């Protein structure tokens, strides 16, 4: 997260971190239930063997609240395209159920129509992750969150050098130096509604990070709600 | 209706045979007034933790 804010205690409970064999975080995820994690399909190519850590806010040292879970099944959208990053979505089934507690809780899955007319219509959303604090820098050791404005759909297509499919939406700023970045990929994009947070996007990609005239691109969760449902049943 | 302050619903808002109908995400139960969503456990989805 470039220029965001540090997630204070209990503020970003739904955040999950995919870690490689070296226990290094390389992508984020959103806790959907005690057994399911939501992430980006492209993140599955970032590592061969990986696990999921929850409840962590500072990777420099274990505080006692974090917990590691092994992945039992990985459900990648068969239409994911490495080329454009379209259909960038995956659901993870864990071998052991997550124990909800301080800093560990799921985000809510919304219904499609309501989410589109009431959530996506909101002024802003919240993205979080342990990703880079700057385009060239290293991955953040602290969990960060950033309030990113929803970006007019057509106003986004104009700014992009790459095609924005209907399975994508844009959030962020034109010039202001705030945006998600490498490492936040697969992480949560949630929209608040009356003090209740609903999953609305998955950190997918962007041309660089916090670039002038560029926005962050997120996979549109509302376009995959049924898909997610079916995945959580199998 | 649902276009008006979300039909006074806490969460999801539908219009069945016209008129507002509210619902809640898994882990919540609809309140008696049929608008509010009541958490069922210590960690309902979408709520920051203050444990
Ligand atoms: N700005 C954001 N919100 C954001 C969020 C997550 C990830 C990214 C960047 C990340 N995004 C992409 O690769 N996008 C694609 C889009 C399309 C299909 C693929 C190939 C091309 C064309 C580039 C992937 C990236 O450009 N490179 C990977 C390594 C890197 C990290 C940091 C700086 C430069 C390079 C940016
Ligand atoms: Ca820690
Ligand atoms: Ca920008």
């Amino acid at each position: 997260i470039v220029g965001g804010q540090e997630c204070k205690d209990g503020e970003c409970p739904w955040q999950a971190l995919l870690i490689n064999e070296e226990n290094e975080g390389f992508c984020g995820g959103t806790i959907l239930s005690e057994f399911y994690i939501l992430t980006a399909a492209h993140c599955l190519y970032q590592a061969k063997r990986f696990k999921v850590r929850v409840g962590d806010r500072n990777t420099e040292q274990e505080e006692g609240g974090e917990a590691v879970h092994e992945v039992e099944v990985v459900i990648k959208h068969n239409r994911f395209t490495k080329e454009t990053y379209d259909f960038d979505i995956a659901v993870l089934r864990l071998k052991t159920p997550i124990t909800f507690r301080m800093n560990v809780a799921p985000a809510c899955l919304p219904e499609r129509d309501w989410a589109e007319s009431t959530l996506m219509t909101q002024k802003t959303g919240i993205v979080s992750g342990f990703g880079r604090t700057h385009e060239k820098g290293r991955q953040s050791t602290r969990l960060k969150m950033l309030e990113v404005p929803y970006v007019d759909r057509n106003s986004c297509k104009l700014s992009s050098s790459f095609i924005i499919t209907q399975n994508m939406f844009c959030a962020g700023y034109d010039t202001k130096q705030e945006d998600a970045c490498q490492g936040d990929s697969g992480g949560p994009h949630v929209t608040r509604f009356k003090d209740t947070y609903f999953v609305t996007g998955i950190v997918s990609w962007g041309e660089g990070c916090a670039r002038k005239g560029k926005y962050g691109i997120y996979t549109k969760v509302t376009a995959f709600l049924k898909w997610i449902d079916r995945s959580m049943k199998t | 209706l649902c276009s008006l302050d979300n039909g006074d619903c806490d969460q999801f808002c539908h219009e069945e045979q016209n008129s507002v109908v509210c619902s809640c995400a898994r882990g919540y139960t609809l309140a008696d007034n049929g608008k509010a969503c009541i958490p069922t456990g210590p960690y309902p989805c979408g709520k920051q933790t203050l444990e």
